[PDB]
């Protein structure tokens, strides 16, 4: 298979005459698709965590019949409040997200997330702990559709409801398998913290599993049918 | 007709095959040991089976090895061994 060419490895379940393989690869010679020589392999790592927020206090602006990919707060002139615990700003990525890590010191000092709608001023938000991050809660503040959620904890005392909930999301990734490497893992098999996946000659820097990893192989050198 | 041979041994392939062999022997070692049986003996076996039966020497030097009897005996044994082994 040319480099980058690949279509049916997750279909090593069956094969037929003239079975379409690669843009320029055919298969009249019936049987069953077989994996041969990988090179590229994706790795989604589930990432869960907890967050504390501040939304519409004396008002319901969120119902349980809600999941990943809906609105949060909405058209409140104007959400810009004063928080009181800073650290080292660090915005994370999503298909629709910019989460803030507050490494005040080495410890996890504060957690803050901003779904579509809340503008996360990066390093802006730390002098005398005044909720300096002047994010602007305005209108439909929807949530990325990539991460499920539940268990809200609303606390009424003033202007904005400090929420806390469940943040569950996956996150694809990828790595190359050189001629001397070898996948120990099979078809999208589960992976743990200490479960070595693929290896090669150099014990140095070889496929090392992690926090709940899943298998997906994409770049073969060839394929067998039998 | 060695041209009908697929000398397509790209590096990547040669390689792969290579380790697959060493390991194969290392194994034999474990085996013999994990069995108290002679290593050569083992691989000798390993062969026949892989070497198919349409190839078994009708005269293993004339009964040297009981190609049809003492053989399986070993097999079921090894097979009757724990996964790890």
């Amino acid at each position: 298979l040319p480099p980058g060419v690949d279509a049916l490895v997750k279909d090593g379940e069956e094969v037929v005459k003239g079975q379409e393989l690669a843009p320029g690869v055919v298969s009249r010679l019936d049987g069953v698709a077989l994996y041969r020589f990988p090179r590229r392999v994706r790795v989604e790592y589930v990432k869960k965590e907890r967050a504390g927020l501040r939304l519409p206090l004396a008002a319901w602006v969120e119902k349980e019949a809600y999941k990943p990919g809906e609105i949060l707060a909405e058209l409140p002139e104007p959400y810009l409040f004063r928080a009181e615990e800073e650290g080292v700003v660090e915005l994370k990525e999503l298909e629709e997200g910019a989460f803030l890590v507050l490494r005040r010191e080495d410890e996890p000092v504060a957690t803050y997330f901003l779904p579509v709608g809340m503008t996360p001023l990066v390093v802006h938000g730390e002098i005398v702990e005044k909720g300096q991050p002047l994010a602007e809660a305005k209108g439909l503040l929807r949530m990325p559709r990539q991460v499920r959620a539940a268990q809200v904890e609303a606390e009424e005392e003033g202007e904005t409801v400090y929420l806390t909930l469940f943040l569950e999301w996956t996150e694809p990734k990828d790595y190359r398998v050189q001629p001397h490497m070898n996948v120990v893992v099979p078809e999208g098999a589960r992976v743990e913290a200490g479960d070595k996946i693929v290896a090669a000659i150099d014990p140095e820097e070889e496929v090392i599993a992690e926090a709940e990893g899943v298998v997906h192989l994409h770049e073969p050198a060839s394929i067998l049918v039998v | 007709h060695e041209i009908g041979q697929v000398p397509l041994l790209t590096l990547e392939e040669e390689v792969e095959l290579a380790r697959k062999v060493e390991e194969g022997m290392e194994a034999i070692k474990k085996l013999s040991e994990i069995t108290g049986l002679d290593p050569d003996l083992i691989r000798e076996v390993v062969r026949a089976k892989i070497l198919g039966s349409a190839r078994v020497r009708h005269i293993p030097g004339l009964k040297e090895t009981l190609d049809p009897k003492t053989v399986e005996e070993i097999d079921q044994k090894l097979k009757s061994l724990p996964k790890e082994h």
